[PDB]
RNA sequence: GUCUCCGUAGUGUAGGGUAUCACGUUCGCCUAACACGCGAAAGGUCCUCGGUUCGAAACCGGGCGGAAACACCA
RNA sequence: GUUUUAUCCGGUAAAGCGAAUGAUUAGAGGUCUUGGGGCCGAAACGAUCUCAACCUAUUCUCAAACUUUAAAUGGGUAAGA
RNA sequence: CCUCCCGUGGAGCAGAAGGGCAAAAGCUCGCUUGAUCUUGAUUUUCAGUACGAAUACAGACCGUGAAAGCGGGGCCUCACGA
RNA sequence: GUCUACGGCCAUACCACCCUGAACGCGCCCGAUCUCGUCUGAUCUCGGAAGCUAAGCAGGGUCGGGCCUGGUUAGUACUUGGAUGGGAGACCGCCUGGGAAUACCGGGUGCUGUAGGCUU
């Protein structure tokens, strides 16, 4: 009973988020946003790979939630179960609606036609910019090619033109890859979970002091 | 389909600035006004009384009028193809002097200055005051460095 | 049935074809809505006026 | 911790301090705001109001006008410069609230050169008492009491220092509601008690009732009185010998003190080099405390 | 060695007998307290209405009196007496100043009276340092300083030396 | 689709300040026993959420259902 | 129906959410509780293993009816007898 | 219920929402009737007509406060009729 | 070099903790007969001057938080005007002018008016 995407594909309402002013909006089709060992420390997966769009559109959020289903599906059987994360960084945000005709065959049923002609909320999508990161895997190094893969396959889920870009920064952090070891070396920047926490040469001496002990 | 009241639309207008609110300071009370000064009309919403109407805000008008807590201005109001001028009453907070005034009485001043004095010395001045002209000739030395080359650079996706 | 509803297209042109002139700026602005103890002390000053004249004119001189 | 830190950085972030006075304690701009500001139709006149403040050992009392910049005081009486003349222990009382608002009336008459006209009452009393101008003279001197955030109830040394000032020849509006004569029941003003209160008879009546009890806490509370022989019976004729020469001269001198050394009694702020100094030689003498181990 | 401005001191004891209704058993408890205290007491009224403690709002519950000075001292001492001079570590709390409850008033000092019931109360005592007044006084208040703050471990050195007291570990 | 109404013991229903009636259920009587009858008891987020109110089953909005009435001229 | 020089006015575009108000993803570190509980702990969970809630520092993504900050274009006034 | 501490307002101000407000404009007391008698001017919609509402004055008579002052209804934006 | 009274601007002034404070002062402090308010002389009001700088207060400190001001972000985002520019579109590039905001990295941490004191 959905339309066709081609009907929602393009951004040209306004942003119209689920509100206190929008209600009654069904659930998003995506609830999981990440995926694989996402407790995975940083330096676990040191490889971080994007996929960028190239077209200022909306993505559904069906269509976010068949990509994230092909890409874990193609990593967990290259990369095993354990062997990456997957982040999807686009949350279905705007509410398109649909003004529903009666499909019989009458419009004398009480059909107004175009009279009070707002809709009621259909679904939410997500509004992409060029540029803009719809999924990220980070795993290891030697998975590059597996990345690559997976993403060309969640390619074909989506309206619009997309890139792969292998990105410079380590991992999900926003460090590049090559002063992300010396960093942590000299404690610029300190572990925990999935991400590193950056460590300014500000504050009290006694949060210096418990480092370098 | 729009209503007629007096404030819709001065959500943003006559709020307060970030940080701002409270107890209005009192050197806006301590302001003098006479009759023919030009003043700014602002709008401040703390004070509710005396509130000149949304189309007065940023206007700017010349007083004819003092009152015990307000003043008389006579401002421009563009109504359709024609332009008449309103006279309004305003608490004197939602005024303030125009520096635009303020800085011509100074030129008036200083003009009136040198014209004294350059008739007391003889030699003419100039008085008008002209737009910017064109740059005239100059050298510009290289203190025997050569000015670095530059080049565009090459092309790469960041983020 | 229905119709247009409003709006402001040519009024512009409409607008300038004559001008928007603004208002005749004359010297002596009217006394109106002035504050009236001020007006009615002001009035008093101007009917004396008179007297003086004497010795204005001895200044004068 | 288990409660959300009320004070985290959002709430510094948003925290609008107000004026300094106001976190100071010492203006209430509500009532200054009212207090102060003139009429806009009456231009560049002066509005004046006497300040009163009542201090822990001292009463201030001052002539000021608002201006942009600040207020402007045109004249100023303490009670710490009554020992020049007749009364010198007991002030921050009530009969020396009245003797320094009389100081300043007459202080302030004498730089404006009224004082053959504007006499005041020289006759002490404690009865309603409001000075006229006199035509083909100057006009009184017109101003408002400022009693800032004391409690003005009756019997408040505010108000002694207003009568001082009204009895001077200073023209306050006021009513007797708040001079210690009022009775708050029939509604009626004794003006005698209050005369009482002026010459301070109530503490010379506290002075001879502590004596007739216990001599030693008589001694304890007027132990500066007991010094150069302050005494209940003299004490009337002390004040009003005291009321008669501020009356002869309120004319202030002030009194030189040049041949001071500049010699600075606080620690001069540190600058950048000194606090990245203190840092490094921290790091150092921790680096060397683990190596040390 | 220690500044005489210093010393702890109690600044009010308060006494609390929160009656759950009004009328006749509120009106015996405040002439309780008006016989311990030789000084009236006040009533409060309930804040809102709550069915189960079956109490109406603005509805005079409670009766209390804050008594300050040698007759606070002398209060309090009556009772410790009945508390036989114990405490429990958890009745200080940590802005430094404790209380307890006395089950009957007629074992201190008071003698029982027919008109007169069995009534429990609160004691609630706050300790203080010379300057405390700053916080309430009006013009030019301001805050205490944190080395002139009172902490639990304060109050409970005060306990044991003025009261030689026991602080039991409950 | 539009408009209107309803939701309360197991059942059918009444009703801003601790929820009624009848049947039903349990217990004890009467009878050889059952029924009738007699004497007692228990049983209900008052559909769900939010709000006004000191206090909501009630008053006001949203949602879950259910029930009616319209749904014409070509 | 113009620019210039002064001088005010504004809250759109953008931006922000480790800034308020709402919406929202995932880990990490802590220690109280009517969180579940937990395998040998009833015996003083002799113990301390996990998951909650909570707090703290971070992290992904947003707003026509949110906002610290904030354009371009624009609106008013002045440039003298 | 009583006590202390933190608390930039995250409460309240009759109601819709927005703005505004902390020794406030909120809460509690005390005294009161400026929610009174009048003439004009002005703003808002605007045709620069009216109504409604509002602002600043001026003249009386008052209220309150020690006083400066404030008050001719409701903190402002609606609550009405030839 | 500072303080007090009254202020102007209203955090470069606030917040947390620590250290120092000579002399005046400001305070804390002592008491309730009178004035005046309380459940309570706690607050308010009044009369004082034994003690104290413990606190307020002032100055300084913190690789402090905040705030203020710069750099970077970045001539990026956005944008006035132009084209018979590109592209199926979505959008994008160029010409002509204007031009931001986070994160990140620096510096600073009240100025001052009137009146009156103290400081050899
Ligand atoms: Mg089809
Ligand atoms: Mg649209
Ligand atoms: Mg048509
Ligand atoms: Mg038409
Ligand atoms: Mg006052
Ligand atoms: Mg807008
Ligand atoms: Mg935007
Ligand atoms: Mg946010
Ligand atoms: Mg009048
Ligand atoms: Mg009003
Ligand atoms: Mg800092
Ligand atoms: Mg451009």
């Amino acid at each position: 009973g959905r339309r066709p995407a081609r009907c929602y594909r393009y951004c040209k309402n306004k942003p119209y988020p689920k509100s206190r002013f929008c209600r009654g909006v069904p659930d998003a089709k995506i609830r999981i946003f990440d995926l694989g060992r996402k407790k995975a420390k940083v330096d676990e997966f040191p490889l971080g790979g994007h996929m960028v769009s190239d077209e200022y559109e909306q993505l559904s959020s069906e269509a976010l939630e068949a990509a994230r289903i092909c890409a874990n599906k193609y990593m967990v059987k290259s990369c095993g179960r354990d062997g990456f994360h997957m982040r999807v960084r686009l949350h279905p945000f705007h509410v398109i609606r649909i003004n529903k005709m009666l499909s019989c065959a009458g419009a004398d049923r009480l059909q107004t036609g175009m009279r009070g002609a707002f809709g009621k909320p259909q679904g939410t999508v997500a509004r992409v910019h060029i540029g803009q990161v719809i999924m990220s895997i980070r795993t290891k190094l030697q998975n590059e090619e597996h990345v690559i893969e997976a993403l060309r396959r969640a390619k074909f889920k989506f309206p619009g033109r997309q890139k792969i870009h292998i990105s410079k920064k380590w991992g999900f952090t926003k460090f590049n890859a090559d002063e992300f070891e010396d960093m942590v070396a000299k404690k610029c920047l300190i572990p925990d979970g999935c991400g590193v926490k950056y460590v300014p040469s500000h504050g009290p001496l006694d949060k210096w002091r418990v480092l370098h002990s | 389909t729009n209503t007629k009241g007096k404030r819709r639309g001065t959500r943003y207008m006559f709020s307060r600035p970030f940080r701002k609110h409270g107890v209005v300071p009192l050197a806006t009370y301590m302001r003098i006004y006479k009759k023919g000064d030009i003043v700014d009309i602002k709008g401040m919403g703390t004070v509710q009384k005396g509130m000149p109407h949304k189309c007065y805000h940023g206007k700017t008008g010349r007083v004819y009028n003092v009152t015990q807590h307000a003043v008389g201005i006579v401002v421009n109001k563009q109504v359709k193809g024609k332009i008449l001028a309103k006279r309004i009453n305003v608490r004197i907070e939602h005024i303030k002097h125009s520096k635009s005034r303020d800085s011509f009485l100074k030129r008036v001043k200083e003009n009136d200055q040198k014209k004294k004095e350059a008739k007391e010395k003889g030699t003419w001045v100039q008085l008008k005051r002209q737009p910017a002209p064109p740059r005239e000739a100059h050298f510009v030395r290289t203190n025997g460095k050569e000015p670095e080359l530059l080049e565009p650079i090459p092309y790469e996706f960041m983020a | 049935a229905k119709s247009k509803n409003h709006t402001t297209h040519n009024q512009s042109r409409k607008w300038h074809r004559n001008g928007i002139k603004k208002p005749r700026s004359q010297r002596y602005e009217s006394l109106k809505g002035v504050d009236p103890k001020f007006l009615r002390n002001m009035r008093f000053a101007k009917k004396h006026n008179k007297k003086g004249l004497k010795k204005m004119q001895a200044n004068n001189a | 911790g288990f409660v959300k830190v009320v004070k985290n950085k959002a709430y510094f972030k948003r925290y609008q301090v107000k004026f300094r006075r106001r976190r100071e304690g010492k203006t209430d701009y509500y009532a200054r705001k009212r207090l102060v500001i003139q009429d806009k139709n009456k231009y560049n006149t002066p509005k004046y109001r006497m300040i009163v403040r009542v201090t822990n050992r001292d009463i201030i009392c001052q002539i000021a006008y608002a201006r942009i910049e600040g207020d402007m005081i045109v004249c100023a009486a303490y009670a710490h410069e009554l020992p020049k003349y007749g009364v010198k222990v007991g002030l921050t009382n009530y009969a020396a609230a009245y003797c320094t608002g009389l100081l300043l009336a007459r202080r302030l008459l004498n730089r404006f050169g009224m004082d053959k006209i504007y006499e005041g009452q020289v006759e002490v009393t404690g009865d309603e008492y409001n000075v006229e101008s006199i035509d083909g003279q100057p006009g009184a001197f017109t101003c408002y009491l400022d009693a800032g955030l004391a409690r003005t109830t009756t019997g408040n040394k505010v108000f002694g220092a207003l009568k001082g000032a009204v009895d001077g020849g200073l023209s306050i509006p006021h009513s007797t509601k708040r001079f210690p004569g009022y009775d708050s029941e029939s509604k009626e003003f004794n003006a005698e008690v209050h005369r009482k209160h002026i010459m301070g008879q109530n503490v010379a009546d506290y002075m001879r009732y502590l004596m007739e009890e216990d001599e030693d806490a008589y001694k304890k509370q007027f132990s500066q009185y007991i010094k150069n022989s302050v005494t209940p019976d003299m004490m009337e004729e002390m004040y009003k010998k005291a009321h008669a020469a501020i009356r002869e001269n309120p004319v202030y001198e002030k009194k030189p003190k040049k041949e001071v050394k500049k010699k600075r009694w606080n620690r001069p702020k540190m600058s950048l080099a000194q606090k990245k100094d203190r840092v490094a030689q921290k790091k150092a003498s921790f680096l060397r405390a683990q190596e040390r181990a | 060695k220690e500044n005489p401005m210093r010393e702890l001191r109690i600044r009010k004891l308060c006494l609390n007998i929160c009656v759950g209704e009004s009328g006749d058993r509120l009106t015996r408890a405040a002439k309780v307290l008006e016989q311990l205290t030789g000084q009236t007491p006040v009533f409060s009224k309930a804040r809102y209405t709550v069915r189960s403690f079956g109490i109406r709002r603005n509805e005079k519950i409670a009766v209390h009196c804050t008594v300050r000075g040698a007759k606070a001292e002398e209060i309090l001492e009556k009772g410790l007496k009945v508390r036989e001079y114990e405490l429990r570590k958890n009745n200080f709390s940590d802005t430094g100043n404790f209380g307890f409850g006395i089950q009957e008033h007629i074992d201190l000092g008071i003698k029982y009276d027919p008109s007169i019931g069995i009534y429990g109360l609160d004691f609630y005592v706050v300790l203080g340092r010379p300057g405390f007044s700053i916080a309430d006084k009006k013009r030019r208040t301001g805050c205490i300083g944190a080395k002139h703050r009172i902490s639990k471990e304060e109050a409970m050195r005060w306990f044991q030396q003025k009261y030689d007291g026991i602080i039991l570990p409950g």
